[PDB]
């Protein structure tokens, strides 16, 4: 839900400043035991609502792993770079996913997020940083579930420059 | 956009061949970047998978 | 369009074994160059025509890449391998699309192949090879085309073994 | 099944933001490994794209 | 150089730990146009010294990359997950670097970190982060360079947890 | 050892016509369970006899797994595509290894084969193929083995063009 | 090349972590690709892996 | 650690073809995360190539 973000130091907001038209994102997650996952999402304002509206395609996973015995415990927090190409903007992150005895099962994260609006009236983020938490409830197994996601756009303050760069 | 800002979500797929619908309401504040929401699997439920794999997605 | 094979050696054929109930298929294609390229497919057999329904979602391809400039000069033919996992059928190929000044652009293909039919019911075939060639012809400008394939599945006759395998 | 077999074909998809629905017919020798078939954009065409990333999966 | 980080929240330090028997580190990095690098590093302490020992296997550049054609602009900063792996620690990590014209091109670290010390001498890590930024400055074509580097390891305080996790 | 293949329907021979210069290769092979294994050679004619000089880097292979545990039980025959990139000789492939209980390890090696010929007395190949069979014997455990390997490059005759390609 | 020829070949390498060296002999048929070779483990030995991984490099 | 510390590097490798070594030499505060050296190209140079693809592993 890429509206929620908390933008600081002054980068740009390639996903609010394509409102009233909303933006659509496409990715795939390539799995470290062969699965993948790939989703196409439009996001649309109608009125004073997000609307949301996305497609999924997931293969490969083993049957034997934790996707498919579903026993998975949630994601690690993550962070996420994001720069642009072609005129739009690229996403690119690593998740791990915590899975029985205290492992974990990595992916990637490959995603083109894309404006509906044109380039020319948008004003393009540099190179910056999206941390993201990701935490599930299940309510009622296979059947409902609660998600709570926080997330901040940031350069690196943590480890600083010597050259002067952001 | 206003200070506290809610969403809905209709969702479709197949995975390792099995296929499953959701929708979603929720809510957030875009400007602090933090949001909850309600998932429901109103087809191919109960999830024959890990829920994790739809999180970044929903 | 798996039922179209001709199985040499006596391999089991996972496909033609697999109606009237039929089968389905899921895959995806990584491309070198960034594209992702995700299907899932349902074979049907109504009376005697053979019904396919297919889903794709494909992202990340590069908008000077050869797939988004529609100046790709087909594929060459490629090899499969086949083996078991989990009791159903995979598949992996690398493939090469023909670019403009005789260059190619490689992809990897991810495949599950999926029986209506119980485990219990097929013959599994063993490790073997399955060689294609595909050829497509543009009968009109992005609307109407042509495709031909020939298919063979075999065991690797041309480089022999001294220890007696196929 | 048969020394010639005939096959329908539907798809619909979204490749880079475009969506388009594609339909086929075709024939083959399933015992000789051999076949042929006519595709159609129905949607979103002209493909904008190069067919070649669909040959595969048709 | 994993001896030089900054180590927050009570995170037990693997490599400093490691002390007086050292550490060694492996990886292989995945560069987007094709590229491949892969390098072992032995680390020693010799008295009041650090002695680093590397070995480098590199190829499959594309000849006409900024790798090969030597127009790279350096790294931006980065951030690699750790995690423990079956008595060892693995670090992953997505980099990107400076091309001409405000480009990118990404790559993939996948490292495995070995104390040479015995596992029951050693504190493990629960998943963490660490956050690098490295700087070079080139003194003399291709013969002398200077390089610079600051790294913090942490939790993920920016996205704070609803449920109280690290 | 690529001086050792037949060559069928007139494809050139870029490794025969390498001498008396020799040629170089350099791989990675990934494997799908996340090992690593790079390797540079240089092939050199001493006389009447050819020169191999191999460097070995390998990291990341699970603990747990078929290569750590010794446990693997060789390589299926495999496939090989190869075409020109750059001015020198590209090759893709995937290999599957047996492991224990009918299981398959897969991978995937690209290769990049270089003359030390000046490419003005070379002629480069078209996109081809080479069936390769590698069985091993362990003579000794650890310590003494016996390879066989027979490899053919060839066009695709098996699955034929209705186009008149090759 | 004459129809039947000769090889020799040195390795060097560090597999998670392992040091090792191996020495090789072989002969084959340059014309008719096929080929026999021993390969020695000199240091490094028992190997603490599969010989298998270094199969496609000797 | 002292919380200064120095440290000397020799490296060797094969890019692309293209066999080099390097050596270097540095200090940092390793309790503190921050560190410098100078890299020297031994054999091999000028480098053929861009010195990033070396940077993680100086």
């Amino acid at each position: 839900s890429k509206t929620f973000i908390k933008y600081v130091s002054g980068i740009p907001d390639y996903f609010k400043q394509s409102f009233p038209e909303g933006f659509t994102w496409e990715r795939t997650t390539t799995y470290e035991d062969g699965g993948f996952l790939t989703a196409h999402q439009d996001t649309s304002l109608d009125g004073d609502c997000l609307v949301y509206k996305v497609k999924i395609l997931g293969n490969n996973f083993p049957a034997d792993g934790p996707v498919m015995q579903n026993k998975a415990g949630g994601w690690e927090p993550g962070c996420e770079i994001l720069y642009e190409v072609d005129g739009v903007l690229c996403g690119q992150s690593l998740m791990a996913l915590k899975c029985p005895g205290g492992r974990h099962l990595n992916c990637r994260l490959h995603t083109t997020y894309r404006s509906k609006k044109p380039a020319s009236a948008l004003k393009m983020p540099e190179f910056h940083f999206e941390d993201h938490r990701i935490e599930v409830k299940e309510v009622q197994k296979g059947k409902h579930y609660e998600q709570y996601e926080a997330a901040v756009a940031r350069y690196c303050d943590a480890a600083p420059s010597k050259l002067g760069h952001h | 956009l206003t200070e506290t800002m809610p969403f809905r979500m209709t969702m479709e797929g197949t995975v390792n061949g099995h296929h499953f619908k959701c929708t979603g309401k929720g809510e957030g504040n875009p400007f602090e970047g933090t949001q909850d929401m309600k998932i429901e699997v109103i087809e191919g439920g109960p999830l024959p998978f890990a829920f994790d794999i739809l999180s970044t997605s929903c």
